[PDB]
């Protein structure tokens, strides 16, 4: 394993600023000093597939414009291409590509590092199980990672325990889990794209957190999975077409039916001007997550749009203004933007379904037909739901399409 | 008296009818059902709108059954020609035959609500027992008034007709209409305008219909949730008094009744 | 006088159903409207009743208005088919049209014995025959004293032991001088009680008076069949001297259709020579007087 | 040819035998008349010539053959009492209706509506005719074919007396051809000049079957002789009372006398010679007499 | 043969009933107010019809033939009827061809106008499917009211008066719709422990109300086995029927 000093690198400016020529290099690298090396655009820093391949163990390092390919795979001993050490503070990873089948950024005990426009290639051949993560983030506070490409590594950019990180304007493709997050107390992300994935966004057990603006095209059973969050802030979200699938591997998740957004005891968190569309399920909401801010969302074409196993009301309207519901069959008569009536999204036997999967068979018969009349005529048999009062009449998400 | 004499045969032709002890006991153990799931459930709008949708299924069934045949069950039955030939109008074997099934209606649902209050005095511990006397005994003397107006639209279908095969057509086309088809024309009215049509008007059109101004007097107390209401959150926006949804209820008798004998005068 | 209709043309839609009916009846008369079930017979019922309008016309029931309340309690109205009220009993439905014509409470146990129906009294009218009904709507038309029966074909769908009760009990009534009308068309029969027919037809009423009068004012045939003769071949001649025709059907059964101006010359003629077994001497019926008016109309 | 040979049958519901022990035989070109109660006497015996019921202790033999064979059915009319066609139906396709049933030519169809007098509500609905114009009806589909039995359950309930005689026109013409016919009628005088011969049955037996000749023979039934003026009431009432005879005082000038018939040849010989016979009525007993004599006879 | 002799009867006798042409009109403005708000608004509309043809095409059926043995015998023309060349087999499977071909005429004007609503306003429907499932459902929706049908004769043969034929007609009507499955739900929710709802499947071969809407939602058994359990409510129940009308 050699070292960056190693190579032939010609300065350019003499303050610690370094641009390695256009060729190609083999083998392991280690940066020990203080080097804002920059590189030309064919510097292909290609492993041979085994150590990390650029190892950063000193603070204030300006690595930019790198090419990496083929290193190590050896998960348990964290082979990553931009091996990240805790004394390697405010580093900046800016503009590279990465082609390799282990951890694509992994940094570590870092504050204020920058992972900004990288373009990560996971892999091709495994089954998403030992691909290794794209921008693997354990427990850092101060760190900005922006605008990258991560495509087809495992479970995207995996967050563990980083308090404080901006996570702005990323594009993640064909990957397992978009944005994993594991404890990560008081973090942000904005604007982040994902598509065609196992779960879009993992949010387990982390706290006080903004998302917003993020979006999620056509991925796969689960949209947005918020597990244990409490005082968040959902504003702004599109989720789109969450297909059914399964993740392969069950580890965290299990399968699912198709749902934009899955609340799993997350008791309070502002959940507000989201897009939730054509998905199976709109959004699931667990006995044990209740009483949380649900209002101004847009829930369009959905064919479920709440899925609620309670008897317990539920008001989705905070301030008197509530949600724009597609199959919302209602009126409004002094023109402001609500609507008249309430709007329950579930009715009594829009919930023996969940109960029992063997009423689809009688969901096309007459009985049902009429026991969703007897529900809109007699009250006392409907159960305690999902219900707003004030419903929205025009989408609020006239932005989020863009 | 010769308006008595006739009601009190209606009174005892009526209360013979298997027809009527059906559903009129479906009626009761109905609203013993809907008030023990009102009292289960413990709400106070949601079992007031259930049983006031109740007797709109059913208190202008009730009227329909008994009156359909009236008129021309008594003039195909060869019996209405002789009627004419006793000492009578054809203002009493009318007004008579009101009183007559009128009484009936008055205690098909005396004995509905009779005992849904007897299921929540004996099930609800600790209810407001003047509460309770006010709201079911506003159930019991306007739910009569709606049984009413659909015995006097049942004498309006039987002196028009001729024959009994189509005045059934008629009181299930009446039964049809002004329950199940009025509340859902008024809704596909607001919904494909989007509540844009008329903002001032449309609250007016709930009193071209008999089972909305009963459903206005029982919900006026007990408005509640907006949803429970359905079309009838309309009624809020209607300016009248509840005062006067009694006298709307009243003139949909008295018209639909002097339309009701200036039909069978020319019969 | 009970019923005293005069100058009656009653008109409804412009068609002028009938016109100019003169029809007195006595105070003690059987009289019987004898047309068919069209708009001349059923059209001055109604009138007489009081629940029609006699146009360019007075009809004058009981020396009163038809429709007054005074008279209507001394009518007594049977229908032509009335399936009363199925679920109401027989004593039920009795008992409501004592009340409704003011009769005492006491004539209807005394009119169902009267009546033969107290054994299906306190009986559904649904499990009534056709004649149970007919006795229960005669049982109703006697009720309180009626000083005017009307009876619109009560002998239809009854045996006829209990329609020869039927018309003793009509027979009870005419001695009592209560006037009786019998719109039928059982023809056969009724002519033996009545006491004034009427036949009407086409609106206009053709023939009223007694059955000696409409013999008298319309020539028809005597039916002298002399069953069981002695010789029948000089008998083919013998009648027909005189215009009377001997037509036979059997070896004796000479049907001679007379002209009831020879009743005398035709019958020494049977009794002077030939011995006969049964003579049966038919008097123009009612058919037949029925069937000569009809065809003198049109 | 005898057309209906009802064998000594017995017919029993339960335990209670309804008809009992009757032996009938209806000749080649007879009219019978089944006259009776309306109960299970007489019309459970209009069954067995119909292929309604079975003799649980005798047999039938219409026209030769057992009652339910189509060749029988194919030539047996039958009007029943009471009947209610389909009425959205007209009158004209309810009779093209019932051609096609019986194998009857479909010409023969306007030729039976002009025959009964339907020709000017045929194309009309059942529902707008009358009691009598549905009885012209049911008359019209029991003449398709050509029918050798006609069991006409009360042919002349509603008609009127012109159309009442034009029906006997039609039965004294159709017996004339051999068309054997049965009336199952309640209107009893005016049937007795076109019954062959009645069949008077009380509630469970025959009482009396045979002409008319035979049942005024048998059953002694006295002569109703009226007559109107002849010399005087009173001296006329005097004279049948040593002779043995019942002479009835009536109100004034009238003399009605019912007499025993065993002596009225030479008793009307006096009533002839000693005055004018200006207005008399000697009447037979009639069939409505017969009926109440032989219903007195058993109940 | 008889049988059609009958047959042309009971269709110029049914066709003029006033009461099967209203709902008859009424099943087709239905039918189109579906298709209407399933195009403008392709399985998703063809089931909300299948519940639409399952509350009325039992109803169409029981219009037309709950007077159809006793109706006649109130009438007196069944007891004519009998008197003439024909068995009491050909007047009811007379019947069943008479009023079988006007609910088979009741589908083509009912869906004969929801499948051209469907074809002419979705612009690119690909009607290569639809005449496969309009074809499987107008055939389907004759074979549910062909059951109808045959339950309406068993009801008339049974009863000795009309009026108590529609207070059974409209029995049949409930339970066979709108109770059976109320009870199959009321097994479910209730009760638990004893109730496999492994079963539930299967115990919807029982109703022939149920066994349409299988045939228009394509399980433990294939298609071809309801098809033929769906003929054999009609020959069943048609055997029913000639049973019971040969105990008059
Ligand atoms: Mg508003």
């Amino acid at each position: 394993a050699p070292q960056s000093i190693t190579t032939l690198p010609l300065q350019p400016d003499g303050e610690n600023r370094w641009r390695l020529p256009a060729g190609e290099y083999q083998g392991q690298f280690t940066i020990e000093q203080p080097m804002q090396l920059r590189c030309e655009p064919g510097a292909v820093i290609q492993s041979q597939g085994q150590g990390s391949s650029l190892l950063i163990s000193a603070p204030d390092v300006l690595v930019e414009g790198c090419t990496l390919y083929e290193w190590g795979s050896d998960l348990t001993a964290m082979d990553s291409a931009v091996f990240i050490l805790p004394a390697a503070e405010r580093a900046q990873i800016s503009n590279n590509r990465m082609r390799g089948p282990g951890f694509g950024v992994f940094v570590d005990g870092t504050r204020d590092v920058q992972v900004i426009g990288n373009e990560i290639d996971g892999d091709a051949g495994v089954r998403s199980q030992d691909r290794g993560n794209g921008i693997h983030l354990f427990a850092v506070s101060g760190a900005r990672v922006l605008h990258n490409h991560v495509r087809n590594a495992r479970d995207g950019i995996y967050i563990d325990t980083s308090n404080g990180n901006h996570l702005e304007g990323n594009v993640i493709e064909d990957v397992r889990y978009g944005v994993h997050y594991m404890f990560a107390n008081e973090n942000s992300l904005i604007d982040n794209v994902t598509r065609r994935t196992r779960t879009g966004y993992a949010l387990m057990q982390s706290r006080k957190l903004t998302v917003t603006g993020n979006r999620s095209e056509q991925d796969q059973n689960y949209g947005i999975l918020m597990n244990y969050i409490t005082y968040s802030t959902i504003t702004g979200n599109f989720v789109s077409d969450v297909q059914r699938g399964d993740t392969g591997g069950d580890s965290m998740i299990s399968g699912g039916e198709g749902k934009a957004l899955f609340i799993y005891n997350s008791l309070f968190n502002t959940i507000e001007n989201n897009h939730f569309e054509k998905s199976s399920l709109g959004i699931h909401l667990t006995a044990g997550s209740e009483d949380n801010r649900i209002s101004g969302n847009a829930f369009v074409g959905n064919q479920q749009q709440v899925k609620y196993v309670a008897s317990r009301t539920q008001e989705w309207s905070v301030d008197g203004r509530g949600n724009y519901w597609s199959d919302y069959l209602g009126w409004d008569r002094n023109n402001d933007g609500l609507g008249d009536i309430a709007y329950e999204p579930n009715d009594n036997v829009d919930r023996l379904l969940w109960l029992y999967p063997q009423v689809r068979l009688l969901m096309n018969s007459p009985s049902i037909e009429v026991l969703r009349w007897v529900q809109r005529a007699f009250p006392v048999i409907k159960s305690p739901g999902v219900q707003d009062s004030h419903p929205l009449m025009k989408l609020p998400t006239e932005k989020l399409l863009t | 008296n010769q308006v008595w004499n006739i009601a009190r045969k209606e009174l005892s032709d009526g209360l013979r009818n298997r027809w009527l002890l059906a559903i009129s006991l479906l009626f009761a153990v109905l609203a013993v059902g809907i008030a023990w799931l009102g009292a289960a459930a413990s709400s106070i709008p949601a079992t007031i709108a259930s049983l006031a949708s109740l007797a709109t299924f059913l208190m202008p069934l009730i009227a329909l059954l008994l009156a359909y045949d009236a008129i021309v069950g008594e003039d195909e039955g060869g019996t209405l020609m002789l009627l004419l030939t006793y000492p009578l109008g054809r203002g009493q074997i009318l007004l008579g035959k009101f009183v007559g099934h009128g009484l009936i209606l008055a205690l098909a649902v005396l004995i509905g609500f009779g005992c849904a209050a007897l299921a929540i005095a004996l099930l609800v511990e600790g209810v407001e027992l003047g509460m309770l006397f006010w709201a079911f005994g506003r159930f019991m003397i306007s739910s009569t008034l709606l049984g009413w107006v659909f015995l006097a639209f049942a004498y309006v279908l039987s002196g028009k007709v001729n024959e009994k095969s189509s005045a059934a057509g008629l009181a299930l086309g009446v039964w049809f209409l002004f329950v199940l088809v009025f509340d859902l024309v008024l809704l596909a009215l607001l919904v494909l305008s989007e509540g844009k049509f008329n903002p001032e008007l449309l609250p007016w059109l709930l009193l071209l219909n008999p089972t909305d101004i009963y459903r206005l007097i029982n919900l006026s107390g007990f408005e509640g949730s907006g949803s429970a209401m359905g079309v009838l959150s309309l009624g809020a926006d209607l300016p009248v008094p509840a005062a006067v949804l009694w006298l709307c209820l009243l003139a949909w008798i008295g018209v639909s009744l002097l339309l009701a004998y200036a039909i069978f005068r020319r019969r | 006088n009970a019923v005293e209709i005069q100058g009656v043309s009653q008109r409804y839609g412009s068609m002028t159903v009938l016109h100019d009916l003169n029809l007195n009846l006595g105070e003690g008369e059987v009289l019987g409207l004898f047309g068919h079930n069209g708009a001349g017979k059923t059209t001055s019922m109604k009138l007489i009743l009081g629940l029609l309008s006699p146009s360019e016309g007075q009809v004058k029931v009981l020396g009163r208005a038809p429709n007054d309340p005074q008279v209507r309690r001394q009518l007594g109205y049977l229908p032509e088919n009335v399936t009363f009220y199925p679920q109401l009993s027989g004593r039920e439905t009795l008992r409501h049209f004592a009340r409704l014509k003011g009769a005492a409470l006491t004539q209807v146990d005394e009119l169902l014995e009267q009546v033969g129906l107290a054994h299906a009294a306190d009986r559904r009218v649904k499990t009534y025959s056709k004649g149970m009904r007919q006795r229960l709507g005669l049982a109703q038309a006697l009720l309180g004293e009626p000083r005017l029966l009307l009876l619109d074909e009560p002998t239809v769908g009854l045996d006829p032991i209990a329609t020869q009760d039927l018309y003793l009990l009509i027979d009870r009534l005419r001695q009592r001088g209560t006037s009786i009308i019998l719109c039928s068309h059982v023809l056969p029969g009724v002519e033996a009680h009545i006491n004034r027919a009427a036949i009407l037809a086409k609106g206009c009423l053709q023939a009223v008076g007694s059955l000696s009068q409409l013999r008298a004012e319309a020539g028809l045939p005597v039916r002298i069949r002399a069953s069981g003769i002695s010789e029948r071949d000089s008998w083919l001649q013998r009648w027909t001297d005189a215009g009377h025709s001997a037509r036979g059907l059997s070896e004796s059964s000479i049907e001679v259709v007379a002209v009831n101006g020879h009743k005398l010359v035709l019958l020494r003629q049977l009794l002077g020579e030939g011995e006969p077994e049964d003579i049966e001497i038919h008097q123009p019926s009612l058919e037949d007087l029925y069937r000569y008016y009809m065809e003198r109309a049109g």
